[PDB]
């Protein structure tokens, strides 16, 4: 026996897949410990859920959950330097984050695997002894007041509180999650709150041990780690708290037939119908509302959204439950109008009750629920290995629901069949008990509520109980079938063997005038799997602004059309994904390869005989209008959006492709797609469980669809341009200034350009952004407290790169200033610095990019990056790391010096700079008289291009 | 970090923001 | 239709990030 472990559970359910090894217990003060051992693991990981969130806030300080959640990263007794922590996991190629919902409090980091134990050590302390210190809490504040403000004027937040708002107010439901400057700061000082013991005393009863589950993923055995669990957490306090319960609905009665009409800030049109439904986790072996989700939420012929799309009135729907918190749910069926449909919300209500109807009418079904099964079952054998910090992360949470033999499986395998539930859920979904929402700007004016905290216009009525009447009527219509078997469910999953002639990286194995081939058989993960990536170069896909709009309403209408027949290939495990970019086109199809070419040939075959339906075109039409339109109410930190048009050869603003838009027309876009198809290039990467000889044969059937339906010919090898980038003077500054017209606050993005691409360019910029990345964070946010984004880091594009800081503040571009000072710091604290803490960035720099991926489309993106930006380097990862190994202290302050210093002979600097809505401390050097870019195209013309990168 | 359900149309939207 | 892990629970930062 050991008296500090309550038990060890049995054999932990794993997929057969799976070789990292596991063991579950829980300690004598009931913490529920998952434990991960993966001798081969890069990065080593762990996390902790506490079973408490901001329904358990206390009514007057709204928000003091999620503000604890900030304090824990800054300082507690046994390592009181307010930034240890996230200095400990930078120096040692880590990070870390945290996230609080209602019930839950999770926090989470990795590491490099040599030092799991110092990570883990200085995170235990975060549940023993938080220092919540004064001057800290004063600063952090800010940083929580920014986190609401970014979210005040975005339509999903809004809605997602306006619910809450709208039922019983006494429910913890109806709670202010976040919190901000105002209810952590003001209104606790007006009310004489000492919200440094506020946060002790919530810390001190609410992170109790029975309350929390940890994870922890390493290299050590599973003996080492739970020696290692043991001891850094025995000592965490129980204090018996009973785990909070809210078998309550907050909507009663009176909060049912209820309609709200909701002015967005975005123009959308949008419909949300949402029925109470009791808590349904603990029926996880059955999942009925999965089921019913499947069913309601269906897109193939049959369904209820097939209908609703063939009379113009929605274009997406989802369906099915929506999780409340520990008692209550919600079942959601929400869609987005077309103007037609907003005309008709009551028509489209009638028929989601008619297509319920068609649910009871033909009751449950085995058949469905066995794929349902069965699917999960496969998903679930070959799951693709998880990088470790997103997986601890979500063990530690589940641990709290599951068995712990079962945390694994539990949200895969399904084992009974339960005609019951799913009809006790289905009986639920009636008219007397809906919700309904409907987001439009033609309620403008209308309105006559506002909620508080965001400041949602609304208005609210009582469904008339004539309304409910005719949609408790409601009849079989015979346009509603359920799905049929679905063709698509893979059954061959056997591993082709590797071949004698198979190669470590992609191997070119086509290079012809109409196509190049990149291709590696998977020699790593062995899962039945493939990726086939594609792009499709014509200088047609961007050649105006009109063409453009043309490529993007081409391929959305092709997508459209053939979404009903690729849903089931979803469901299925088999994706795609299909868009228009500045070269031409992009195509990639990823999933099971068993049955990946009947999908590969459908898409290309209606690509290349593709007839518009005029009805489908208009109303696409329209939501692109909207699309660009509701641009103008992104986030500030947009910044990256003219930033990104300063600095590339060609680009098509926003407001021309808008105005180009108006010209399109049926006839104009039936003529172009011929067109567009009729020369193109195609650079391919097939990469997974497949062959060469397969591989050849899925790329030649691309050319021969393209050429029998499309009279494809080749492209001339030089009308494959690549774009290039802007190249600044030495010397010199340039402003951008915009204002965002919707958002009350700035935002700036700052570019230093360096120079371009190479080993030794590369590995300079990227040690220099090593060193300065968390002091940045610490600095220009934690303790100057600018914006709650605060961003730093090498910036690439078009073969040139350099440093970038992103912030998005509510002090005007004042912004700059402190940057610059910051900059300074940095010059003078790579001074100072010893040189084991010099080769520790280096190790740090290292580890990160060695990472080996852990699956095939981490692997597939590395050389799909390659191969789009022209470069094909594929052991660029050895090679840079070689040579940063090299480098030292002088070569990192020769290359600050020469390129970024603010009176450097190389510095060339560029600065967009958005303006808000309306509009102790380092030492800012003074600066020059920037140069106010005017006008973007004559700014571009005024200044040379750089070379593009030469190819490995 | 808060945050909230990210439900159809609001997934797409949201996860933007998260990616430049 | 149907609804996405992001939108049945409340998913953290790192879930997000993951399709990006
Ligand atoms: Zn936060």
């Amino acid at each position: 026996n050991n008296p500090a472990i309550k038990r060890i559970g049995n054999h932990i359910t794993k997929s057969p897949e799976d070789k990292r090894e596991y063991r579950g217990l829980e300690l004598a003060n009931g913490i529920k410990v998952l434990l991960i051992s993966d001798p081969t693991t890069d990065k080593s990981s762990a996390a902790l859920d506490v079973h408490i969130g901001s329904l358990s806030d206390p009514p007057n300080i709204a928000g003091l959950s999620h503000f604890l959640q900030h304090m824990l990263f800054l300082g507690t007794k046994k390592y009181p330097k307010e930034n240890e922590y996230s200095q400990f996991l930078s120096e040692h190629a880590g990070s870390s984050n945290a996230f609080t919902s209602g019930e839950h409090t999770n926090y989470y980091f990795d590491v490099s695997h040599e030092h799991l134990e110092g990570a883990l050590d200085r995170f235990a302390q975060f549940f023993l002894s938080p220092l919540f210190d004064e001057s800290a809490k004063d600063r952090e504040v800010n940083a929580v007041d920014s986190e609401h403000e970014k979210n005040v004027m975005n339509d999903a937040w809004r809605l997602f509180q306006l619910e809450k708002a709208t039922g019983n107010p006494k429910h913890p439901f109806s709670k202010f999650g976040t919190g901000n400057k105002y209810t952590l700061e003001t209104r606790p000082n007006q009310e004489g709150i000492d919200v440094r013991q506020e946060l002790l005393k919530f810390h001190s009863a609410y992170y109790s041990s029975n309350l929390m589950a940890v994870v922890v993923l390493g290299r050590e055995s599973l003996d080492d780690l739970t020696n290692l669990v043991v001891k850094l957490f025995s000592e965490v306090e129980n204090k018996n708290v009973p785990l909070p319960e809210f078998p309550e609905h907050p909507f009663q009665e009176e909060h049912l037939k209820q309609l709200y009409k909701i002015v967005p800030i975005k123009d959308i049109r949008n419909l949300y119908v949402t029925f109470p439904i009791p808590d349904l986790q603990k029926y996880y072996k059955s999942n009925p509302g999965h089921y019913l989700g499947h069913l309601i939420g269906h897109e193939g012929p049959g369904s209820l959204l097939s209908e609703l799309k063939s009379k113009g009135w929605v274009n997406t729907l989802v369906g099915g439950q929506k999780e409340g918190a520990r008692g209550f749910m919600f079942f959601i069926i929400n869609v987005d109008l077309t103007e037609e449909g907003l005309l008709h919300v009551e028509d489209i209500i009638l028929h989601m009750f008619q297509y319920i109807q068609k649910l009871r009418a033909e009751g449950p079904q085995e058949w469905v629920f066995q794929e349902l099964k069965d699917l999960n079952a496969v998903a679930f054998r070959f799951k693709d290995k998880e990088r470790p910090r997103g997986y601890t992360s979500k063990i530690a949470g589940i641990l709290h629901y599951y068995p712990l033999e079962e945390v694994l499986t539990a949200e895969y395998l399904l084992e009974e069949f339960r005609p019951d539930l799913i009809e006790m859920v289905l009986d639920k979904l009636r008219p007397e008990n809906v919700r309904v929402a409907i987001v439009s700007k033609s309620f403008e004016g209308k309105t006559d509520r506002t909620e508080e905290w965001y400041g949602t216009q609304y208005k609210q009525e009582a469904i008339p109980d004539e309304v409910i009447k005719k949609w408790q009527n409601a009849d079989l219509n015979g346009k509603f079938k359920l799905p049929t078997k679905n063709e698509f469910i893979p059954t061959n999953f056997e591993i082709l063997p590797l071949e004698k002639e198979a190669t470590p990286y992609p191997a070119l194995i086509k290079d012809t005038a109409m196509s190049k081939l990149w291709f590696k058989q998977d020699d790593k993960f062995f899962l039945p799997k493939a990726n086939l990536n594609f792009e499709f170069f014509s200088p047609f896909a961007y050649v105006d602004p009109l063409h453009s709009n043309m490529a993007y309403l081409y391929l959305e209408l092709l997508k459209d059309s053939l979404n009903e027949y690729a849903y089931a290939a979803e469901l299925a495990g088999l994706s795609y994904d299909l868009q228009n970019t500045i070269y031409g086109m992009y195509l990639s199809v990823k999933g099971y390869n068993d049955k990946q070419p009947i999908l590969l040939k459908k898409i290309i075959e209606k690509m290349a005989t593709f007839e518009i339906d005029e009805k489908r075109f208009e109303i696409i039409k329209e939501a692109y209008m909207r699309s660009l339109n509701n641009f103008r109410a992104e986030q500030p930190h947009h910044a990256m959006y003219y930033l990104r048009l300063l600095m590339t050869e060609v680009a098509w603003t926003k407001d021309e492709l808008k105005e180009a838009l108006d010209d399109v027309t049926l006839p104009r876009l039936k003529a172009f797609i011929p067109q567009l198809l009729s020369r193109l290039h195609i650079e391919a990467l097939l990469h997974g469980n497949i062959t060469k000889q397969a591989a050849l044969g899925i790329m030649q059937m691309v050319e021969d669809t393209l050429i029998e339906h499309a009279h494809t010919k080749p492209l001339l090898p030089s009308q494959l341009v690549r774009y290039r980038e802007v190249q600044l003077p030495d010397r010199g500054w340039f402003v951008y200034q915009q204002r965002n017209e919707v958002h009350n606050n700035s935002g700036i993005e700052i570019y230093y350009q360096t120079d371009m691409q190479s080993t030794s360019e590369n590995m300079f910029l990227e040690l220099f952004a090593q060193i300065i990345s968390e002091p940045a964070f610490n600095t220009l946010r934690t303790k100057e407290q600018l914006g709650y984004i605060v961003f730093s880091g090498p910036r690439r594009a078009n073969g040139i790169q350099g440093l970038r800081f992103i912030i998005q503040s509510e002090k005007p571009p004042y912004l700059e200033s402190r940057v610059e000072a910051f900059l300074i710091t940095m010059e003078k604290s790579i001074e100072d610095m010893t040189e084991e803490a010099f080769q520790k960035h280096i190790q740090a720099l290292a580890i990160r990019r060695l990472d080996k991926p852990k699956k095939l489309s981490a692997e597939s993106a590395k050389y799909w990056g390659e191969i789009i930006s022209q470069q094909y380097n594929f052991d660029r990862d050895n090679t840079e790391v070689a040579y940063l190994k090299t480098l030292t202290k002088e070569d990192i302050i020769k290359f600050y010096k020469e390129m970024l210093a603010v009176d450097a002979p190389r510095r060339h600097k560029v600065s967009v700079h958005v303006l808000a809505r309306e509009m102790n401390l380092s030492q800012a050097p003074a600066l020059p008289q920037p140069e106010v870019i005017q006008n973007m195209t004559e700014f571009k013309r005024g200044l040379p291009l750089f070379p593009l990168v030469k190819p490995h | 970090f808060v945050n909230q359900h990210l439900c159809g149309s609001h997934l797409v939207e949201a996860l933007y923001l998260v990616c430049g | 239709g149907i609804v996405e892990q992001c939108c049945t629970s409340i998913c953290s930062l790192y879930q997000l990030e993951n399709y990006c």
